[PDB]
């Protein structure tokens, strides 16, 4: 799953 | 509200306790109470606020995705009913955060303005994840875009807040705005310009910046 | 209650959905609603009920332990206040479960009676973990003891419910009743008698029984 | 930490 912060 | 009778310092203290206990709903309620005291948040206090609601909605989003997947697999009303229930709760938390930002926090130092504008884009983006929508997407884009303009003018390329904003705005482009090329370009330009600015990576921001740079490379590897 | 208008079958269905979504508070509310319909729970439905509240209180207990440790380290009132807040919430959930058991479920087949009596001991034990107490400990002991008598008479040594009851009753002896030798004896006798009864380990109970046997050996290794 | 089930 793509990353966010 | 329920926190009106508690000292601001005590709310901050209990937010840190709740964080250690992984009680993120309590943590968010305490930080909301602190925001309601009317004073601006310090750098550390902004982090407490963001972490609390990020974890609250993070669990709701993960649950929503499980239920939505089950719902799509089925192509009774129970699955839809429960998914809508989790969805309504998720939207309520997003509305609570957006209300705090617009009523109290967004007004100042570029670091705080960009921080809150990123949050505004993030929680409109979470609303967009479940929306079935154009207004919501436009509101997320505006917030992200204003934050991008400020951070480009006021902050170095390696600043973790600027980096995190770009990471999330890139994700917005990819899976919300259906613009994979824009997402890829933004992630690459951000990573490259931060790589050429490591000479100014300041001791107490090195770990945050390099972590986010790796998240940028994670997404580029996934998308290319 | 809030679940009074929903079909029993729909409550069971949404409890399974909530389990897949790791929404254990919802899961517990749905199963409480199902119990409130007045009909006895099937084997699978009892598992849903126990898993839901086990995870709810599990998170509260873990948070309570973090806060209590911080409180003891400090030897302001905030730490005590927040620990008492989590403690009160934990006690409320225990009271809710104990109320369901005593008002609806405990009355029948030995498998269900032992199941519910183990739960009664477990949730009095959780009350004892935070009590500062003799009445509570005595109530936990009675429930466990009655469950032990039934399971010894009615169930084989490898039955997972009988095994799990003994594991928890042993933990009760060790850290609640301050009887390490009784805890050790019970765990060893239970493990040994189950090892000599593997010839009757029934396909759909093998994984549960061997798992709990390893938990029994885990505790013996820790305590000896 | 000791085990329960
Ligand atoms: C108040 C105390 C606690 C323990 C809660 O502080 C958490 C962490 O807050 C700082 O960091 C921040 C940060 C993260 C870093 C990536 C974590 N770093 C590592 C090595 O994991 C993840 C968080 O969500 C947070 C707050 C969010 C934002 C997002 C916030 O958008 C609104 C943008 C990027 C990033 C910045 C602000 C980081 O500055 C400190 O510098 C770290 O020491 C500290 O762990
Ligand atoms: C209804 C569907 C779901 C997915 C929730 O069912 C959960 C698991 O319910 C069964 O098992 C039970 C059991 C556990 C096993 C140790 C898990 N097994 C493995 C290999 O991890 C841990 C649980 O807390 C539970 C319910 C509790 C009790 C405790 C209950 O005291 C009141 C006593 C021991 C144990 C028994 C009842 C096991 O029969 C099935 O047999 C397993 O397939 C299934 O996973
Ligand atoms: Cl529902
Ligand atoms: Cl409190
Ligand atoms: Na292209
Ligand atoms: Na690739
Ligand atoms: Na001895
Ligand atoms: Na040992």
């Amino acid at each position: 799953r793509r990353k966010s912060v | 509200g329920a926190m009106g009778s508690m000292e601001r310092a005590s709310l901050i203290q209990k937010a840190k306790l709740a964080e250690q206990a992984e009680r993120y709903e309590d943590m968010a309620a305490f930080m909301k109470g602190a925001v309601e005291k009317g004073e601006e948040l310090s750098c550390e206090e902004r982090n407490l606020l963001s972490v609390a609601y990020k974890n609250v909605v993070g669990g709701q989003r993960a649950a929503w995705r499980v239920l939505s997947s089950i719902e799509q697999k089925s192509n009774g009303p129970e699955v839809r009913e429960y998914r809508e229930k989790v969805e309504t709760e998720l939207q309520g938390v997003c509305d609570t955060v957006l209300g705090l930002l617009d009523s109290h926090l967004i007004k100042g130092d570029a670091e705080s303005r960009v921080f809150y504008l990123k949050m505004k884009g993030d929680y409109y983006r979470y609303l967009a994840e479940v929306a079935t929508k154009k207004r919501i997407i436009d509101s997320a884009r505006s917030a992200y875009q204003e934050a991008m303009d400020i951070s480009k003018k006021e902050m170095p390329p390696t600043n973790p807040i600027r980096l995190g904003l770009a990471l999330n705005f890139s994700v917005f482009h990819y899976e919300i705005a259906n613009s994979p090329e824009e997402a890829i370009s933004l992630a690459k330009t951000t990573f490259d310009e931060a790589m050429a600015d490591l000479h100014t990576l300041s001791e107490d921001s090195y770990k945050d910046s390099t972590l986010i740079m790796q998240l940028l490379r994670d997404n580029l590897t996934l998308w290319t």
